[PDB]
């Protein structure tokens, strides 16, 4: 069994392609 | 203890969508992660979470 | 016409999330742990939530 216990902010650039598959850059597809 | 920061938190928040976008565990850590973005809105303004949570494993 | 999983998984909710929310099917990876966790956040289920978290994290 699985339990969640904590996490991370991880590190991605503001021009890297959104993880959102939006194509648009990080800070503007859902990083602003 | 969180039980009515829990309740509390259902009341500022509406969910959006939940879109996975990196994952791994194995059974000799007992452990996992989930890169995500949740995205929401609360008081009428949107916003996105990103955030790689970390599961880990106890039983079965 | 029916529920399409807020897991965004395009299947059933009974068949997606329900299923390990309701405690009949217990989650196989963290990726499903975080969709149902994701869920119960939807449905404002605190028990759930309180279920799924580790047990050090005193969650109740």
């Amino acid at each position: 069994q699985w339990y969640y216990i904590d996490g991370t902010r991880p590190q991605l650039g503001r021009n890297d392609p959104c993880p959102c598959g939006s194509g648009k850059k990080f800070k503007k597809c859902c990083g602003q | 203890a969180f039980r009515d920061d829990i309740i509390a938190g259902f009341a500022n928040t509406r969910w959006l969508g939940l879109t996975i976008f990196e994952h791994t565990w194995s059974e000799a850590e007992n452990t996992g992660y989930v890169s995500f973005i949740a995205r929401f809105s609360e008081q009428g303004k949107n916003g996105a979470i990103i955030e790689r949570s970390r599961f880990i494993k106890e039983n079965g | 016409m029916s529920q399409p999983c807020p897991c965004g998984s395009a299947d059933e909710y009974s068949l997606c999330c329900g299923r390990i929310v309701s405690g009949e099917r217990v989650a196989p990876d963290p990726s499903h742990l975080m969709r149902s966790r994701y869920c119960a956040f939807v449905m404002k289920d605190a028990d759930y939530l309180i279920k799924s978290w580790h047990p050090t994290c005193n969650a109740a």
